[PDB]
Formats: C-alpha cells, structure tokens, sequence
C-alpha cells in the first residue's frame, strides 16, 4: 500500500507569516484524487484542498494548493491566527487508502521560566489507605520539560503520570502535573521527597522537598 | 444546513457486537458513497472503510475484513457498522463522511462529515473527591495555588467549577489520564494571591451525571 | 395452415438479459393465437392499441416479437409512460404504441441450487433511453468531473450488475419472463391475418 510521510512535525511562527508544509509519498499518485484536511483539537475535520488544485466552498483566499507527480505542497499566504491546528493529507486513488501523520503549528514567543509548587499527601487520603505527591509546573513556554523524583535519595520510575494542557488564549503557555501514586506501605518509611525540575529556560535545577 | 447525524455513545465489554449508524437525506440516490474513519486519544486517523449504495461493493483495510462488516438501506437512507470480537484497543471516536451527490451526478470530494462516536471497553464504577490543602512552604508571597483531587470514576463527563460558579479566570484543568485498574483521576488548580489567602475562604465544585453526585 | 412460428419463441431453453433483448421480425403466416398451450403458469394479458375479443379480423404487415426476464416486482413498468430504471435505461415503449404485453411465472426453471448469476440489467446511464433502442456498451461512467481511464475508483464505476434468483423467496422477486408483440400496418400487400 502506498505509504505518505509529511516531513515537518512541527513548525512555529509568529502570526503574519508564511508557512510551507509538504506532503510526500513513496510510489507515484494521480493528481486527482488528493484531498487535504483540518482540525482542530476537539471538533471533527472538515475539508479544505480536493483535487490539490481546488478550494472547498467559504474557505478564505489564502490557503494554495501546489505539487504534482510525488511531491505535494500547501502555502499559507498570511497567518491571522485562527488555524494553529492539524493537518492530513490523503491519498483516494488506489485500493489501500492511507492518511498521513500530522502536522501541528503552534505560536512563537519569549522562552519564560517554569514556577514549582509542591503539595504533600492530603490526610483524608490517608485515612482512607491511599497517598499521592503532586508537583505542579506553571507558565513555560517550551513544551520539553523532565521531571526525576528523588525518594530518599533512590531514583524512582515507572509509577508516575504527566498530563499537560494546550496553549492558553492570552500567552500561549503551558502547564505541568505529575502525580506520584504510593501507598500507605511504604509513605509510613520514607519521609523525604523532592521534585528535580530540569528545563532549558532554569540555568539552575530547582528543587523543592518535605518531610 | 446539509449535516449527517450520528448515534450516541456506548460502553461495552472485553468481547461482544456493537453497531454505529449514520442517517442522512442524501442517501438515496443509487449514487452515494461513505466512508468510515476512527480516531485515538493523540492518534491520526486509521482507515477507508467505504461502500458505495447501488450496485454495493465492500472494501476494507488489512487488518480488518475479518471482524468488521458494512452494509447499506436506500429506504430509509441509514449506514450500519458492525464489529465483533472486541478487544481493549478499540477506544476511540468513529466518524461518518459523504460527498453530496445528485440522482445522476456526485461531487469530486468528501465534503460533509458527522459528529462521532464514543466506545469505551471496561468496567463500572463510582467518582470520589478528595482535598489538595495549600502548603505554606509553596508560597513566595501574593502567589499560592491550590486545588482538589478527583480519582476512582469510570466515565468521563466531568466538570469542575470554582467558588460556586462565581470565577472564570485562574482555571487550569488538566485532562484525565486511564489508571492500571480502569478508573481515571484528574486533577485541576486555581492560581490566587497569597494576601488573598486567610482572607477568602472557599472550596471546590464537582459533577459527575451518571452518577449525580456533588460536593 | 402454415401457422405461425410461436413454438420457439414461447418454449425455449434460455432467454436473454433485458439490455441485449432479441427482436424477431415474423411475417408471410396467419395469426392463430389459440395455440399458445395457455401458457400454464397463469400468463397475464394486456392490450393497449387493440381489443382482445376482435382482432383477428385486421391483416397487419409485420409483427416484431421482444423476449427478456425481469423480476417481479418491475412488470408495472411495462407500459406507455412509466418511470423507473428498467423503463428509462433497459427498454422503453412508445406514447401510442399498438400491441399487447404477456408475463408468466418462471420460477421453476431460473433458478438453481442456492445462487443463479447469470442475468444482468443497466444501472448507470448519462440519459433516458428512447423508445426501441438497445445498448451493449461495456463502458465505464464517470459521476465527477476527472477522467476514469478505464479504471474502477471513487468517482467510476460499473454500469451492469447481477440479479440472485433463488428458490425459496418471496412473491415479489421470482423471475418472470415477458414477450412484448408489436402490430405494424402501412402501404404493403399485408398478408399476416388471423383465421378467418
């Protein structure tokens, strides 16, 4: 089956820009069964390009279709923000139809410096039998953070979770939570817990700890 | 304006049938066409799954034709889904596309799209809420947090308010991440001042429909 | 007397598809429809340009005999100004046409061990058909606006498909087979008559 690879995973500008992403493919296509797509992050994906050369109804006059043969290309003309979303190509021509990967535009700003707050176990948690250590990041820019919990020294692994949330409307910033689930077991033992926070923007490693 | 609507949402358990259908007025024209997408949490889309209503011939992909099939009703104008053997992989949201077509002439590219699905493949359960009490070492003066912890729900439709609806701004709810026992926990946050702290006393609010529980 | 030559048109071993129907021209006999053996599964009769019970006294020139098998359920489509699929793509009659349309039940001849496929009819066509026009084009339609090059795709499809006649079924899709007779008289020294 015909296999497509879109080469740009992530590309970040600034709002009244140009932007240039591609779509390629292993074997050769027909250019008339190629169709574009957007969505964004919790709605479903309408249609933009069909035919690669052509414009769906409503869709704005800044969005051109370019490419031919094996090498397909979508120009944006002027970034006034509303489409920092995902983009699919697709390929309606042979049997096995295949979508691509993805392609994600995000905005561009200042690399700021991540805020730590650390939180001990709550005691109704205890008494119910449970525990669970939260270190919560605030405000950074780079989505490329790491966070090693140090537990009495020992580094620890495999039993802890991150979920992070999108860019806000007002900084396009990101935000950080990690939990550390243990139970009461071994929380009677050990008293120490720091949370090593490591990100590009902090010159220094920040920790914060407890007893 | 032309749209096509979907079925609702449906839990199901480790092995068994599940249909999803997908109505529409344009689909009686001997002409029409529909194709079948699924989408993970993060994951792109998957597949073709299309049929043609008339003369009906299947298609499907390589890891499918052997536990999905596709069938077609010009009378009423309603497109069937059916998969069987049903394994812990399947959680996702399925989507129904469609060209608009006339009696004799169709479109050059899927236009119209649906709503979607949702299908979960586990157990059921009850939520719970528990505190986040603010630390005073996490204080550097006219900046604290705080939050509430909410752990141990099967489904997932849940909201979370401040002071009694009476705040918009500091909101930070993370989403929810799938334990190793099947229930889910989230967690969310409020950035207030520390001179507002000892001066404003208040709690967290919670929701959870099929369940109606709240504190 | 020199009858007319009915037996094989009536009973014979296989039939044709409805977009490849046979046309047989009979002439130079006298019309002597008393000898049709009643066509026992019921055959239905219907005139429209003639009266059952006196048309035996009228000497036409030619008479043209049309033979497909359709389904059941489409034998109403048969008739000046109708509608439909096989009455606007397969065979269409005129607005004045003069003859009459004979069906009976085949069910027990089209038919075999779980699955016959052996009958096809047109699904897609650019437009209607005029009246008495037969097409056996195997050609691909393109419902878009790219072209196909002759291959099966999204927008290209097939124009034939088959029909399934089974057995066990219902009142509604049993084959039947239809002969349609058509009555033509002009300046010619006619000799096609009844008995007289």
């Amino acid at each position: 089956e015909i296999v497509l690879t879109q080469s740009p995973g992530t590309l970040s500008l600034s709002p009244g820009e140009r932007a240039t992403l591609s779509c390629r493919a292993s074997q050769s296509v027909r250019s008339g069964y190629l169709g574009w797509y957007q969505q964004k992050p919790g709605q479903a994906p309408r249609l933009l390009i069909y035919g690669a050369y052509n414009r769906a109804t409503g869709i704005p006059d800044r969005f051109r279709g370019s490419g031919s043969g094996t090498d397909f290309t979508l120009t944006i003309s002027r970034l006034e923000p509303e489409d920092f979303v995902v983009y699919y190509c697709q390929q309606y021509d042979r049997s096995p139809w295949t979508f691509g990967q993805g392609t994600k535009v995000e905005i561009k700003r200042t690399v700021a410096a991540p805020s730590v707050f650390i939180f001990p176990p709550s005691d109704e948690q205890l008494k119910s039998g449970t525990a669970s250590v939260v270190c919560l990041l605030n405000n950074f820019y780079p989505r490329e953070a790491k966070v090693q919990w140090k537990v009495d020294n020992a580094l620890q692994s495999g039993n802890s979770q991150e979920s992070v949330t999108e860019q806000d409307s007002k900084d396009s910033t990101y935000s950080l939570s990690s939990t550390l689930t243990l139970s009461k077991a071994d929380y009677e033992k050990h008293k120490v817990y720091a949370c090593e926070v490591t990100h590009q923007g902090l010159s220094s490693p920040v920790t914060k700890s407890f007893n | 304006q032309m749209q096509l609507v979907q079925s609702g949402p449906e839990v199901r358990k480790p092995g068994t049938s599940v249909k999803v259908s997908c109505r529409a007025s344009v689909f009686s024209f001997d002409t029409s066409a529909v194709q079948w997408v699924r989408q993970a949490r993060g994951q792109p889309l998957e597949w073709i799954g299309w049929i043609v209503f008339g003369s009906s011939n299947t298609d499907y992909a390589q890891k499918f034709r052997d536990r999905v099939t596709i069938t077609g009703d010009m009378s009423t104008g309603t497109a069937y889904m059916e998969l069987s053997s049903l394994r812990s992989e399947d959680t996702a949201v399925y989507y129904c596309a469609a060209p608009h077509c006339n009696r004799t002439n169709c479109h050059d590219g899927f236009d119209i799209w649906g709503q979607g699905t949702v299908v979960t493949v586990s157990s059921t359960k009850g939520p719970s809420v528990f505190p986040l009490a603010p630390s005073s070492k996490s204080t550097s003066g006219g900046t604290a947090a705080l939050g509430c912890l909410v752990k141990d729900y099967f489904p997932e439709p849940v909201t979370v308010s401040w002071n009694s609806g009476a705040l918009t701004s500091g909101v930070h709810t993370f989403p929810a991440v799938l334990q190793s026992s099947g229930l889910y926990s989230l967690s969310s946050v409020v950035t207030v001042p520390s001179s507002s702290l000892g001066t404003q006393t208040y709690i967290c609010n919670v929701n959870h429909k099929p369940s109606n529980t709240k504190v | 007397t020199n009858l007319c030559p009915f037996d094989e048109v009536f009973n014979a071993t296989r039939f044709a598809s409805v977009y490849a129907w046979n046309r047989k021209r009979i002439s130079n006999c006298v019309a002597d429809y008393s000898v049709l053996y009643n066509l026992a599964p019921f055959f239905t009769f219907k005139c429209y340009g003639v009266s059952p019970t006196k048309l035996n006294d009228l000497c036409f020139t030619n008479v043209y005999a049309d033979s497909f098998v359709i389904r059941g359920d489409e034998v109403r489509q048969i008739a000046p100004g109708q509608t439909g699929n096989i009455a606007d793509y397969n065979y269409k009659l005129p607005d004045d046409f003069t003859g009459c349309v004979i069906a009976w039940n085949s069910n027990k001849l089209d038919s075999k061990v779980s699955g016959n496929y052996n009958y096809l009819y047109r699904l897609f066509r650019k437009s209607n058909l005029k009246p008495f026009e037969r097409d056996i084009s195997t050609e691909i339609y393109q419902a878009g606006n790219k072209p196909c090059n002759g291959v099966a795709g999204f927008n290209c499809y097939f124009p034939l498909r088959s029909y399934s006649f089974r057995p066990t079924y219902g009142v509604g899709h049993q084959p039947y087979r239809v002969v349609v007779l058509s009555f033509e008289l002009l300046h010619a020294p006619a000799t096609v008559c009844g008995p007289k």
